């Protein structure tokens, strides 16, 4: 899936 | 529970270890436990809390994702099963963290900066519950709730720089595009939250300036994906 | 244990899928039950199981340096005190792979290719006993024991080619080079298969070719490193 | 620490 920007860690 | 031993501080010491070390799940024991202390946390425990706790489902969701995929396409039990277990991890995962901030982080933060994160927390991890929910309408309107509160509060009373403002925002903005799918409600906060910073950025510390550009490059990215 | 009442094809099928989501812990439970319903595992199989529990001790392995550093550099108990909770941890995972291979892995496997593997398992583990141990010389000379047996084993019945003794010669050159302190074993060791391998590469289809070639890039590394 | 050149995952 795209994943759009979310806050802090991008650890999905 | 396990960590009621061990002193405060030393569940904080430990946190900032296990987080060098990429132990995220200790990272996350250690700081519920630093919670169940039942003092209020500083800015950077704040912080430490949601690091870890971020890192956990992090890898939850993607997990998910994998085997949520492999599932459709190949629409034995083993593949929903699996998946099952991996959901089920997560919801815990997910109720823990709002069990934290329900009892009692959210009703003991007087202040803006704590009150604003700990909503916002609670946003997310509702918001996490949504994406694997097929009570999904409940659980949106949890969310909603939460970040409306935490919208409402950091409009009053942060400048439109703050970091925790910012990234609420952003948050909230992608909870619209793809939770409530509200798309033209995220395009316009991301908008709103972007101009109404860069119109406050000549307030700001060279310092302070990185945080908050951080977070709106964050903004723009996703506006470039949706318009 | 937890897995009895699986299915053996179920859990090799859930293995594969928590391999696809980066879910080793489940992977390595999923193979721990495939290999406790007592059948001799495939090729396929045993590179599932090594897989996973590779995977699983190379993040303790990585955690554990960051702390002994930290620890080090510090010479309270925090610091100590976690450094051995991950090293315990990492322990029991060394004995968990340990104990499937003495009950009964070894006994039954019969093949070269079969007892080769898990004899270079049993020599891979103890080596990660020996890099937290301070019973150090007989854990060191358990796995020299290990990798010795299976070396023999692959100079009489396996190809200077072949993938497992390749990988297998590489562990042990390195197991001789930091662990036993013998650096000029391991670097004949490693200077010798990769010449032997080299020989018979003329032998190969082009898919063992590749197989082979990235293992001898590996030793290659090593000695560039070495020498 | 320098970690040379093992087989299969370089997890660590
Ligand atoms: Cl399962
Ligand atoms: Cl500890
Ligand atoms: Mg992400
Ligand atoms: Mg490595």
């Amino acid at each position: 899936k795209l994943m759009f920007k979310t806050e802090g860690p991008d650890s999905d | 529970g396990a960590m009621g031993s061990m002193e405060r501080a030393s569940l904080i010491q430990k946190a900032k270890l296990a987080e060098q070390a990429e132990r995220y799940e200790d990272m996350a024991a250690f700081m519920k436990g630093a919670v169940e202390k039942g003092e209020e946390l500083s800015c950077e425990e704040r912080n430490l809390l949601s690091v870890a706790y971020k890192n956990v489902v992090g890898g939850q969701r993607a997990a998910w994702r994998v085997l949520s995929s492999i599932e459709q396409k190949s629409n034995g039990p083993e593949v929903r099963e699996y998946r099952e277990k991996v959901e089920t991890e997560l919801q815990g995962v997910c109720d823990t963290v709002l069990g934290l901030l329900d009892s009692h982080l959210i009703k003991e933060a007087g202040d803006a900066e704590s009150r604003v994160f700990y909503l916002k927390m609670k946003g997310d991890y509702y918001r996490y519950l949504a994406e694997v929910a097929t009570d999904k309408k409940r659980i949106i309107d949890s969310a909603r709730s939460a970040y409306q509160e935490a919208m409402d509060i950091s409009k009053k009373e942060m400048p439109p720089t703050n970091p925790i403002r910012l990234g609420l925002a952003l948050n909230f903005s992608v909870f619209h595009y793809e939770i409530a799918n509200s798309p033209e409600e995220a395009i316009s906060l991301a908008k709103t939250t972007f101009d109404e910073a860069m119109a406050d950025l000549h307030t700001l510390s060279e310092d302070s300036y990185k945080d908050s550009t951080l977070i709106m490059q964050l903004l723009r990215d996703n506006l470039t994906l949706w318009t």
